[PDB]
């Protein structure tokens, strides 16, 4: 036979790159935007800054979404023997279900 | 050098002023500097290109 050596993500090295936090209700609240800006530093230059609009130092960042897919086909005889519908008390049937 | 020049930091001032539905107050702090070194006290050189 052949085992399946599973791998844990956190125990990898790449984990240091991103922070992973379990947010359960994302699939529901993702219907809109979240839209948090971060920052920007600014040097205090000499000479008086004019009385105008461009004091922008808070560029915004917007969420993006991603999914993941998997297929898990199960045969028609399987659930037959699983659900006890196609079952007889014989040792044979009590084994094929296993 | 160590004591290249003396540098006097003043006190902060504001200018409370509003413009177009917005408070626009600025900040200021006068300064002054003087080199307390007889002869040159700082040199530089062009290292790379």
């Amino acid at each position: 036979c052949s085992t399946l050596s599973l791998v844990r993500f956190l125990e990898l090295g790449l984990s240091v790159a991103c922070v992973c936090t379990k947010f359960p209700e994302l699939s529901y609240v993702a219907e809109g935007t979240i839209q948090f800006e971060v920052q920007q530093p600014m040097i205090a230059r000499d000479g008086p800054h004019p009385a105008d609009q461009p004091v922008h130092n808070y560029m915004i960042k917007r969420l993006d979404r991603r999914s993941l897919n998997a297929a898990f086909s199960i045969a028609v005889e399987a659930l037959g023997l699983i659900s006890g519908e196609n079952l007889d008390g014989t040792h044979i049937s009590s084994a094929m279900r296993l | 050098e160590k004591a290249s020049e003396s540098y006097f930091m003043g006190q902060m001032q504001v200018a409370r002023t509003e413009s177009g539905g917005g408070l626009h107050l600025q900040l200021t702090q006068p300064r002054a500097n003087v080199d307390l070194g007889v002869g040159f006290t700082a040199a530089y050189a062009a290292a790379a290109l």
